[PDB]
């Protein structure tokens, strides 16, 4: 498996992707439509300042986000290749850029 | 007298020492040098073998257990590589016997293990890695003939399951295409005793399973053969060819030499571990078929259908992905770089492969998302020759969808809407006209329909109506805004109006719980009261996913008193529906957050599945979508609890006296769980036995035929049920068969269930 | 360039650990290790002068980073491995206080290095040895060989660790630790490896190695009969260091030596007195020699299982450094037998081959030979039988070789002959 300190050990629990490169008109509701395709989603929070390029995806099992991060990860998506990472996890400000 | 030792040393042992080497180094170079044979290199397989050998060889005296574990190994978890590795240890036994007899013992001991722990089908590999054994000149092939003997009598014991039969008669004809030309040459009459006794067997199996694994019931292109009816035509034409097959490379063919000189093995008497209680076997399997050589006109000939070539091909590349399925650039490369002694059409054994596995009943063997990523990968790879072969197969699958099974045309479906997307929804939908005549009920213009629904879930309604010829109109999909009940329209009769109003006004200025209650007192279990909040609620919070979970948590509170009864639960899903009717995707994820927090549960949906409301859009997929998550989310809960009430009980092992209680607690509330999931699967029967009743009655007494596009897809629906969570239900065997699927069931009902038991016995 | 790790210069070892990326540290620190583990001629002093082990040492303790905690562990192990400046550079840089840390790591690869490593230090000497003990390297030792099933290269690390904390002399091991081990060494002592039972053997057989206190901490565990049964074990490396031990517990008090010939080491005798290996022959024959110094009830177990002939043979047909053993061991035993034990050591032929070796060049085996007479000769006046013996020594040339002894150059040579021609060789 190749697509799946303190911060070396958040991530390996971790069950959210923070979500890039996306298209500015992607929407929340096709990001569940994809994202979904691995497993079940808790919650999706989208990028802002208007729409940024970027969102969150958190799933409630570890597993599922692995798939996404083998499977989703590096598809295209409105021409736009999606790029996932592991992330510590949601705090709040952290959907502004 | 006494005296102590003199010339005072102490022994002389050495007083410090140096480290010179490493176990542990050496152990994983070992293990490197094996798992890396074969691969690309600037010199030959044959040259590398040898080499290998003697680098083991030479290793022997210190690591021997190691490099008989790494084989051994090699042997159940590549089989793919099959042919090297026992070219190797064939190398190893020309060069040192007792090493081959060692290796040969610790192999029908692992070979006993993972039959113990009912891994058959790894248990298959170490077979067919004896089997070759043969041709390597460690293994006599009469010890070889007598084990399948053995193996063959298992169709003999008495009261045990045909899957069990099944499996031994599988690892034997699976060997064939390797030793089969051995084997008879050296035991022809005995070896024409035991496919007397295969053949009879095979005679006397049941078919009661293929209509359930069939992608296809039509007979025409290809039909989809048991996998044992097919295996053993397989073979039947490979003795016919004097057992000579075009496609297996076989190393051991150029060490003719070395292998000659060295001596040869016997395997013990072999007597198969006995059925019991607890073992389990794999399910019988139908053969995917597509393709025939006529689909390859320009490229090599495809091997036939009844070949083994076919089945080796296939055999490896399957293995190839079960290697390789997490890393799909590498799983690609590999398929891509598949060699063999003759040329053959890769491409579309590739695809005819990955289909396969994409629509094998009742399951894939992986994730279903990855089957198209991996396709995505192989279109990037083979860019000059892959993406026709990609577009022909899709072609086919198109015009065959007439009797395709419902599962899998779900897949086919949410894969090809998938792939589109990935390429700016390109498709050539002219070639479909033939279904823009056909009733919409049909399987073609219904799948079309289907992916046109999924490719708007994937971008927006007015791309797809963009994207499709004017004459598609009809089939996309309707714009998915919602349906406000006391919106604009001059209907200041309807009941609750002016409440609904009120609600509206309170919602837009930011309300409290307490405050809808109050206004929702003014309403005429209350089912209109449950209408105007939940109308009002929706039409409020329509602009995204996001602001209606808001409201849905918001005013959780209202939703989970309203619906505290079971026909407020019922209610609730109803309005929900009639708002957003035109919204599946909203409908799916709003079922999904009222499950999660309880304003609904599982019972409460599957009888709204099964409503007369719902009666419109039973046989669309999202329908069966938001049950099957349902169902899901059942599932995962019994599991979540059953896991922490595994672990309280692995903890215990004041402080004992809490996590005693604590386990009470939890065993209390997993009884609960599985109650609660078996009722579930209980009133889903019950609702398909009921509804399916109603329609084989209502055609027999009234003269129509039964057989209509509404109940292909629910008595497939219902075989879906059977196939998606076979292991869960066969908890409830002694239920079903005592009050549900019973004797005097309407057959067609019960050949469902029958074909689900089937899979096991 | 370099080829991976293989050969780097000092230089590139310095700079590659003296840098901030943790991974260049790694590829360093392996490099070392190579250098230190190569077959020939190990650059030790060139790496401790590259100022390196405070560096190494850092690393052992860099938790987060497991392989770079084996990679020092192994270096530090190889340097430590040389002479006594070489690991006294590795204690100098506090590695014991560390390597002891290691011991609880969770990766069974990195604690069996620091055992291997405070082997190395503790093999020193004495005094590394007991400043490893104070650094409370026991405790955790042992801590690891509680309730097999290890790995077998981890129990030999162990053991052969264990062992050098048992050794040594000058002082001995402090008493509360070697009590403290004991119990470990006796079920090691009951373990089916070759090379962990020739280890605790030589534990134990250092152990045994001191006065009577010592070896009595020892007898005290029961572990003597399994001793005993190892000296039959056909594994030349595992009878070398039982025997060792046995010999020396015979070297305690007659209490001690009741307790080896109670565990069935008489049994055993007649096959280590005649073994091919003469380094057997010469360390049973001793053990012997400390036996027949015990009470005449022990002399008579040593008669009753036929041991004498054996002594006779060994005195007749041995190598040199065997025949001064048995020389030793028929004057203890004409020292302390009685009467009828002297008269039966007469009838198995002692005189002879005793008289034999008069023409030794070594003085001191003279004089207890020439003892070995005088005590035959105050059991043959007890009997009024002074006239035969005297004839009997006449007869094989004995008086011959006591006569010249007459001009031998030793002073106390000479006054030892003279008495005897004096006392029984003047007849009037």
């Amino acid at each position: 498996d190749s697509y799946v300190e303190e911060q070396e050990k958040l991530l390996k629990k971790s069950c959210t992707l923070y979500v890039g490169n996306l298209s500015f008109y992607t929407t929340e509701e096709q990001i569940y439509e994809l994202f979904s395709k691995s497993g079940d989603i808790k919650k999706i929070i989208m990028g802002l300042d208007t729409a940024c390029g970027f969102c969150f995806v958190e799933y409630y099992s570890r597993a599922d986000a692995e798939n996404a991060m083998r499977y989703i990860n590096g598809t295209r998506l409105d021409d736009r290749i999606i790029r996932t990472d592991w992330d510590a996890g949601f705090k709040e400000g952290r959907q502004y850029g | 007298s006494r005296r102590r030792h003199s010339d005072e040393n102490d022994g002389g042992q050495p007083h410090k020492r140096r480290k010179t080497s490493d176990a542990n180094e050496t152990e994983d170079h070992l293990e490197s040098l094996i798992c890396k044979v074969g691969e690309k290199s600037a010199c030959s397989l044959e040259s590398n073998l040898e080499g290998l050998a003697g680098v083991l060889e030479a290793d022997l005296p210190n690591y021997k257990s190691k490099i008989l574990r790494l084989l051994c190994t090699v042997a159940r978890l590549l089989p793919e590589k099959l042919t090297i590795y026992t070219t190797l240890v064939g190398l190893l036994n020309a060069r040192n016997y007792n090493f081959g007899g060692e290796f040969v013992e610790a192999m029908i001991r692992q070979l006993k293990e993972s039959l113990k722990a009912n891994n058959y089908n790894e248990a298959v590999y170490l077979v067919r890695f004896l089997s070759d054994l043969v041709n390597c000149h460690v293994i006599a092939a009469p010890s070889m003939v007598a084990m399948f003997e053995n193996f063959v009598s298992v169709t003999q014991e008495e009261d045990v399951p045909q899957v069990r039969r099944d499996w031994y008669v599988y690892a034997f004809l699976s060997s064939l295409p390797w030793v089969g030309k051995e084997l008879y040459e050296k035991k022809d009459a005995e070896m024409d005793r035991i496919f007397a006794n295969t053949e009879s067997y095979l005679k006397r199996r049941q078919k009661t399973h293929v209509p359930m694994l069939q992608v296809w019931t039509a007979d025409k292109p290809h039909p989809q053969e048991e996998y044992l009816d097919c295996l053993w035509a397989q073979i039947q034409k490979l003795k016919k060819d004097r057992w000579q097959e075009r496609h297996i490379l076989r190393p051991y063919l150029a060490f003719d030499s070395i292998l000659c000189e060295a001596l040869q093995h016997n395997l013990p008497p072999f007597t198969p571990p006995p059925h019991t209680e607890d073992s389990v076997y794999p399910m019988p399997r139908v053969i995917f078929r597509m393709f025939d050589y006529t689909d390859d006109p320009e490229g090599p000939v495809m091997p036939g259908s009844h070949s083994v070539e076919r089945f080796v091909i296939e055999e490896n590349l399957h293995c190839i992905i079960k290697s390789h399925w997490k890393e799909r650039k590498t799983c690609a490369a590999q398929l891509v770089s598949y060699p063999g002694k003759n040329k053959i059409p890769l491409n579309y054994h590739i695809v005819e492969v990955i289909f396969a596995e994409l629509f094998q009943l009742p399951a894939p063997p992986h994730i279903d998302v990855m089957y198209t990523t991996l396709l995505i990968e192989l279109c990037k790879l083979q860019p000059g020759s892959l993406p026709q072969v990609l577009a022909q197969a899709t072609e086919m699958l198109y015009m065959r969808l007439d009797t395709m099974n419902t599962t899998c045309v779900d897949r086919f479906i949410n894969w090809f809407s998938h792939h589109l997307s990935n390429f700016q929804f390109r498709w050539s939908w002219e070639d479909w006209s033939d279904c823009l005549s056909q009733d919409p009920e049909s399987p073609k213009p219904k799948f079309v329909r289907e992916v046109l629904e999924k490719c708007m879930r994937l971008s927006y309604h007015q791309r797809i109506l963009d994207i499709v010829p004017p004459t598609f109109s009809a089939l996309c999909p309707a714009n998915p805004t919602c349906i406000y009940k006391y919106g604009d329209e001059s209907s200041n009769s309807l009941p609750g109006h002016s409440v609904a109003l009120c609600l509206a006004v309170a919602f837009k200025s930011k309300a409290t719980n307490d405050e809808i209650f109050s206004i929702l007192k003014d309403v005429p279990f209350n089912p209109l009261k449950i209408e105007v909040f939940v109308q009002t609620l929706l039409h409020l919070a329509a602009k995204s996913f996001s602001h209606s979970f808001s409201a849905l948590a918001k005013f959780h509170e209202v939703f989970k008193t309203l619906a505290e009864s079971d026909e407020g639960k019922l209610h609730v899903l109803r309005v929900m529906f009639e708002v957003w009717r035109n919204h599946p995707q909203m409908i799916a994820v709003l079922v999904d957050k009222m499950i999660r927090t309880q304003i609904v549960d599982c019972a409460a949906v599957a009888n709204w599945i099964f409503s007369s409301e719902l009666s419109r859009d039973f046989t669309r997929l999202f329908v069966w979508e938001i049950l099957h998550s349902t169902i899901r989310k059942m599932n995962k809960h019994v599991l979540k609890i059953q896991k922490e009430l595994e672990e309280a009980k692995e903890k215990l092992a004041r402080k004992d006296g809490v996590l005693e209680e604590q386990i009470e607690r939890l065993q209390e509330k997993v009884e609960s769980a599985q109650s609660e999931q078996k009722n579930l699967f209980l009133v889903i029967f019950q609702r398909f036995i009921m509804i399916l009743t109603e329609h084989l009655v209502r055609c027999e007494t009234d003269g129509t035929s039964v057989l209509t596009p509404w109940y292909k897809n629910c008595i497939e629906r219902l075989q879906q049920i059977f196939l998606q969570h076979h292991q869960i239900i066969q908890q409830y065997m002694v239920t079903l068969e005592n009050l549900l699927f019973t004797a005097e069931l309407d057959p067609h009902i019960l050949a469902v269930f029958q074909q689900f038991c089937a899979l096991q016995a | 360039m370099n080829q991976g790790t293989v050969n780097w210069s000092v230089d590139d070892i310095v700079k590659g650990i003296n840098s901030s990326n943790v991974e260049n540290q790694l590829q360093a620190t392996q490099a070392a290790r190579k250098l230190l583990s190569r077959e020939k001629q190990p650059p030790i002093d060139n790496i401790i002068r590259a100022g390196l082990i405070p560096k190494f040492v850092s690393f052992l303790g860099r938790t987060d980073c497991s392989p770079i905690q084996f990679e020092s562990a192994w270096a530090l192990t190889n340097i430590a491995s040389g002479t006594s400046e070489q690991t006294k550079a590795v204690v100098d840089g506090g590695a014991i206080p560390a390597f002891i840390s290691l011991l609880a790591s969770p990766h069974a690869h990195i604690s069996e290095q620091a055992v291997w490593a405070l082997g190395n230090i503790a093999g020193d000497g004495s005094v590394f040895r007991d400043l490893v003990i104070k650094y409370g390297a026991v405790d955790p030792l042992l801590a690891l060989l509680a309730v097999s099933s290890l790995a077998c290269g981890y129990l030999r690390n162990l053991t052969w660790t264990l062992s050098n904390l048992c050794r040594n002399k000058n002082p001995a091991p402090p008493i509360d630790a070697v009590e403290q081990i004991l119990p470990t060494l006796v079920r090691l002592l009951h373990h089916d490896d070759p090379e962990v039972l020739a280890d605790t053997c030589w534990a134990i057989s250092y152990l045994t190695d001191g006065p009577n206190e010592r070896i009595g901490m020892v007898v005290k565990t029961g572990v003597v009969p399994q001793l005993v049964k190892l000296l039959g074990a056909s594994e030349l490396p595992i009878v070398t260091p039982a025997l060792r031990a046995i010999g020396n517990i015979v070297t305690g008090t007659d209490e001690q030596t009741q307790v080896v010939i109670d565990a069935g080491a008489l049994a055993v005798f007649p096959s280590l007195l005649t073994n091919p290996k003469t380094n057997i022959q010469k360390e049973a024959t001793w053990t012997m020699s400390n036996i027949t110094a015990g009470r005449q009830d022990q002399i008579q177990q040593v008669v009753n299982h036929g041991l004498v002939p054996f002594l006779v043979s060994v005195l007749s047909k041995a190598d040199f450094k065997t025949q001064k053993e048995a020389v030793w061991a028929v004057t203890n035993y004409t020292s302390g037998g009685t009467v009828e034990q002297i008269v039966y050591l007469v009838h198995c032929g002692i005189i002879e081959p005793l008289m034999n070796l008069l023409t030794a060049k070594d003085t001191k085996i003279i004089l207890v030979i020439l003892d070995a007479i005088s005590n035959i000769f105050q059991a043959a006046e007890k009997l009024g039988e002074t006239e035969k013996l005297s004839i009997m020594i006449e007869e094989c040339g004995g008086l011959d070789k006591i006569e010249a002894l007459q001009n031998h150059e030793n002073e106390s040579v000479y006054k030892a002959s003279l008495s005897l021609i004096e006392k029984y060789f003047s007849v009037e």
